């Protein structure tokens, strides 16, 4: 499922090693190392990202994502 | 946000 | 306040963005030649408007001129659109703050993002088209508008009369590109991808140019200008650096190398660990 | 030889561990992770990318790619 | 807890690999290596970084930090 | 030897994992990962970069490369 | 020891995968791969860096430094 597609609001490194970012309001977690830069590039630059993963409730995981320029 | 028109 | 943009001629088009940018803002001392610099937009009060009356879509005709933008005037967003026979103001969800007085304000359940409006549009605006006959057909298609929702056709007509209007004053490069379109030969003026990230990168350009002092280029994000002549044949008018000026952290700019850099951007490619650990840390 | 020119219009990680890049409205993938970050820094910096492969083709893989400024 | 929340005031590459931030007045090591780019990156820019840690005493360590928008 | 001093004209990934610079109008290759985005920050910032390498043939290889600013 | 305390003048990858900045006049090179970005980063945006070690002669090895806007 497409689960969110916005800004993201914030990031965290987690204690875990995951990363979590905030999107539309919801919290999600990704394990994929290669990620962590991209997402805060993302961040940076304001690129609207897309969040997708089988259940779309705050707290859950992620190994897909979208980067855009619009 | 995303752009608005 | 209200304005006019006469569509008649390009002399015409040009000359009603310049009198709007002059009213409405001012020059960035070291952005300016002669009459013609990047300037900001004087401070007003949130929800302050200026309306915009569109005319000239029939050359010199006193016809198809039932048709008035409502323009934010802080950040140049089109609240939305009037229809001056019925005298009813179609308002966008995201400006219930705007209030026109004398008017039947209808509030819509459409925002007025590019993504809704592309979405309910079926009609991106990268390749899209715009001529004077298909700006005579959306002035109809707003005409005939009625509702709290918009629809497919409303919404390309908003697509392209905000190109033609806002962002023609934010950028000097969609004014001189689309302007063609207006001449006898009736071309038609094709919205490029690189028009369109301008579009997007409005608010990160409006943070970097106030500390412009003469530096060799400016880059911001996939924006480039390697001169003064490439800044000011393509940007107008920026925003009082308001949300849209701020991504995140507090630096608007470092200089590199005699380029005057968007720090975000600097920082979002300087981010990388050493390149062998990222990929072998699978 | 050169199977699409232009700025990235998007790019996305997917769960099959491919990195994909739109250029020129055609899509390409790799799973190159060296090509992530300087994909992505391509992206937001506007480079001009040129994919090449021995066989271009919409939605193939590659590994061999310009950046210029 | 929540032990420090505003811009780096600088940051440190230490002998032993771990990495220090300095924030609100006071310094915190971290041995995750991905947060070195990270952290220098935000302390590029002034990013507000909020730093979590089960004691916040100055020469704490880190191993969850949030990345802020304000 | 100093090979060649400029500005990158053009940097390319290969299918082989290595990666080719065009430096004052003589490409040159190297093998070394860690340059890889290294040489994309020079060239995306406009550093003057030496090539060193015993051989200075254009098509030869380097892992040594000075980094200027102007 | 504060070594050096300076920009960056020059950054240089070697053929040993070290790396070698020029700091207040002086040449310091160090074995972590992790620092060449970060010293990179400094370089280009003009952080003053303070080199940190137990020996300061010019053309010695380090392993701490500190970064400053």
């Amino acid at each position: 499922a497409d689960c969110a597609k916005g800004k993201i609001e914030f990031s965290k490194y987690n204690e875990d090693d995951t990363f979590t970012v905030k999107v539309d309001g919801k919290e999600y977690w990704t394990s994929r190392w290669n990620l962590q830069p991209l997402l805060q590039s993302a961040q940076l630059t304001g690129m609207t990202v897309t969040i997708k993963s089988s259940t779309c409730e705050s707290g859950s995981g992620f190994a897909e994502v979208q980067f855009n320029n619009d | 946000r995303r752009r608005r028109a | 306040r209200e304005f006019t943009i006469d569509f008649s001629t390009q002399q015409s088009y040009v000359s009603s963005l310049n009198s709007i940018r002059t009213e409405i803002s001012t020059p960035l001392e070291h952005i300016s030649q002669g009459t013609t610099s990047v300037s900001v937009i004087n401070h007003t009060p949130p929800g302050s408007y200026f309306a915009v009356d569109i005319r000239g879509l029939d050359v010199y005709q006193a016809r198809f001129d039932h048709l008035r933008l409502i323009i934010e005037q802080n950040n140049l967003y089109v609240a939305g659109f009037v229809n001056t026979a019925t005298n009813t103001f179609y308002r966008f969800s995201d400006f219930t703050h705007i209030s026109v007085p004398g008017v039947t304000t209808v509030s819509m359940t459409t925002d007025s993002s590019y993504t809704t409006l592309q979405r309910v549009a079926a009609l991106e605006r990268s390749g899209m088209q715009i001529s004077r006959h298909s700006l005579v057909s959306s002035y109809l298609a707003l005409m005939e508008f009625s509702g709290n929702t918009m629809t497919r056709d409303a919404s390309r007509a908003v697509l392209r009369f905000v190109t033609v209007t806002a962002e023609a004053l934010r950028f000097r490069q969609i004014q001189r590109e689309f302007r063609q379109a207006l001449s006898e030969t009736a071309p038609v003026y094709t919205m490029t991808p690189g028009d369109v990230d301008l579009t997007l990168n409005w608010g990160r350009i409006s943070n970097v140019l106030p500390e412009y002092r003469g530096e060799d280029g400016v880059r911001v994000g996939r924006i480039s200008f390697n001169n003064i002549s490439a800044i000011l044949g393509t940007v107008a008018v920026i925003l009082n650096c308001q949300p849209e000026c701020q991504i995140t952290g507090d630096r608007p700019v470092i200089k590199i190398n005699n380029t005057l850099w968007e720090s975000n951007t600097a920082a979002a490619f300087l981010n990388r660990k050493s390149q062998f650990l990222y990929t072998t840390g699978k």
